[PDB]
This record gives C-alpha cells, structure tokens and sequence, in this order.
C-alpha cells in the first residue's frame, strides 16, 4: 500500500502527462512553422531597395 | 494521462494479489480438511487443539 501510494505520488511529480505535454508540444510546433514563415518573409523585406532609383 | 506509470493497473495488480492470497489460504483448508493448518490461523486454537488431541 505505501509503495503504491508513494509510486502514485512520485509519478505525479516526475512523469509526463502526455495529454498536457502534447498541448504544449503542438503549440510550439505550429509557432515554429509560423516563425520560419515569418523569417522567410523578413529576409524578403529588404528587396524593396532594388527598385529605389537604382 | 501519464504513459510512464500505469497506476490504475498497479492498484489492480496489488488488489489481485490480496485476492489470490486469501484464495490460497482458503484452498489450503479445503484440501487438508483442517481450518487451522498453521499457527497463524488461531494461536489459541492451535494450542487448545493440541491439548485436546493429546
């Protein structure tokens, strides 16, 4: 009984709740794709110089 | 929930043991035909049964 209850206790401190962590993983995964896309965009912003009375 | 420790199953395991322990101490009494097979079962009852067997 004490071993089951302290396995239950430690498991809650230390184990990944895979449902919670798959929210946090999936947020980051989409943000990275949005940040890559927004960096691909940001490299092309300086293109405007080339038409500028050049 | 957590993948890394199935605690619903560790309870069911620990409770399966507490059931199969009782089941062997029952089965012992049926096969031998004696209720007190060992001194754990009744210390008064073993002691008295030996004085009465005597």
């Amino acid at each position: 009984n004490i071993s089951e209850n302290t396995s239950s206790a430690e498991s809650r401190i230390r184990d990944t709740d895979m449902a919670e962590e798959m929210v946090e993983y999936s947020k980051n995964n989409i943000l990275a794709q949005a940040g890559q896309s927004m960096l691909a965009q940001a490299n092309q912003s300086t293109q405007g110089v080339l038409s500028l009375l050049q | 929930m957590v993948v890394q420790h199935n605690l619903t199953a560790m309870n069911a395991n620990r409770q399966l043991g507490i059931t199969t322990g009782a089941q062997a101490k029952s089965s012992e009494k049926l096969s031998s035909g004696y209720k007190i097979n060992r001194a754990a079962d009744d210390a008064a009852g073993l002691t008295i049964s030996e004085k009465m067997r005597s």
